[PDB]
Protein backbone atom coordinates (compact mmCIF):
# COMPACT_ATOMS: atom_id res chain seq x y z
CA UNK A 1 0.00 0.00 0.00
CA UNK A 2 2.95 2.45 1.05
CA UNK A 3 4.89 4.10 -2.33
CA UNK A 4 5.33 7.59 -1.86
CA UNK A 5 6.13 8.11 1.96
CA UNK A 6 9.78 6.99 1.75
CA UNK A 7 10.59 9.95 -0.59
CA UNK A 8 9.31 12.61 2.00
CA UNK A 9 11.06 11.06 5.10
CA UNK A 10 15.02 11.85 3.32
CA UNK A 11 13.37 15.44 2.26
CA UNK A 12 12.70 16.12 5.95
CA UNK A 13 15.96 14.83 7.19
CA UNK A 14 17.92 16.75 4.66
CA UNK A 15 15.74 20.03 5.77
CA UNK A 16 16.60 19.49 9.03
CA UNK A 17 20.31 18.22 8.75
CA UNK A 18 20.89 21.35 5.60
CA UNK A 19 19.96 23.99 7.94
CA UNK A 20 22.41 22.53 10.57
CA UNK A 21 24.74 21.84 8.30
CA UNK A 22 23.42 26.18 8.45
CA UNK A 23 24.37 26.61 11.68
CA UNK A 24 27.60 25.66 11.38
CA UNK A 25 27.99 28.21 8.76
CA UNK A 26 25.76 30.88 10.33
CA UNK A 27 27.64 31.02 13.67
CA UNK A 28 31.27 31.42 11.47
CA UNK A 29 30.60 35.08 9.60
CA UNK A 30 30.93 36.50 13.11
CA UNK A 31 33.72 34.13 13.92
CA UNK A 32 35.73 35.09 11.26
CA UNK A 33 35.20 38.92 12.22
CA UNK A 34 35.91 38.98 15.64
CA UNK A 35 39.34 37.65 15.04
CA UNK A 36 40.62 40.35 12.37
CA UNK A 37 38.98 43.41 14.17
CA UNK A 38 41.89 43.04 17.30
CA UNK A 39 44.85 42.79 14.68
CA UNK A 40 43.56 44.26 11.51
CA UNK A 41 42.82 47.70 13.26
CA UNK A 42 45.18 48.22 15.98
CA UNK A 43 48.63 49.54 16.36
CA UNK B 1 15.59 49.78 9.71
CA UNK B 2 16.65 47.65 12.27
CA UNK B 3 20.27 45.87 13.40
CA UNK B 4 21.34 42.76 11.37
CA UNK B 5 22.50 39.47 12.38
CA UNK B 6 26.27 39.94 11.40
CA UNK B 7 27.89 42.89 11.63
CA UNK B 8 28.03 44.12 15.33
CA UNK B 9 31.16 42.58 17.63
CA UNK B 10 30.20 42.33 20.88
CA UNK B 11 26.03 42.47 20.15
CA UNK B 12 24.42 39.38 19.08
CA UNK B 13 20.71 39.55 19.93
CA UNK B 14 17.94 40.34 22.31
CA UNK B 15 15.15 38.55 23.27
CA UNK B 16 11.14 39.73 24.43
CA UNK B 17 11.98 38.91 28.33
CA UNK B 18 15.42 39.82 28.25
CA UNK B 19 14.26 44.03 27.39
CA UNK B 20 15.47 46.45 29.75
CA UNK B 21 13.21 49.83 28.67
CA UNK B 22 10.23 50.75 30.66
CA UNK B 23 9.79 47.29 32.29
CA UNK B 24 9.94 48.67 35.86
CA UNK B 25 6.72 50.84 35.40
CA UNK B 26 5.16 48.73 33.28
CA UNK B 27 3.72 44.97 33.88
CA UNK B 28 5.57 41.78 33.60
CA UNK B 29 4.09 41.66 29.93
CA UNK B 30 0.35 40.91 31.03
CA UNK B 31 -1.65 44.11 31.59
CA UNK B 32 -0.63 43.51 35.26
CA UNK B 33 -0.20 47.06 37.68
CA UNK B 34 3.89 47.64 38.72
CA UNK B 35 6.52 45.16 39.03
CA UNK B 36 9.99 46.30 38.83
CA UNK B 37 12.42 49.11 38.49
CA UNK B 38 13.63 51.62 36.36
CA UNK B 39 16.74 50.60 33.79
CA UNK B 40 18.12 51.79 30.93
CA UNK B 41 16.66 49.50 27.75
CA UNK B 42 18.76 47.41 25.20
CA UNK B 43 16.48 46.60 22.58
CA UNK B 44 16.26 48.91 20.25
CA UNK B 45 19.47 49.67 18.76
CA UNK B 46 20.23 53.40 17.87
CA UNK B 47 21.75 54.38 14.62
CA UNK B 48 19.82 58.19 14.72
CA UNK B 49 21.60 60.72 16.13
CA UNK B 50 25.26 60.83 17.51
Amino acid sequence: ASRSSARDDKLTALLAQLDSLTRELNVVSQQLLDLRQQVSALK
Amino acid sequence: QVVDDTKYKDYQQVGILHQHNNSGFVGYLAPTMREGQAYPANFPYPLIGK
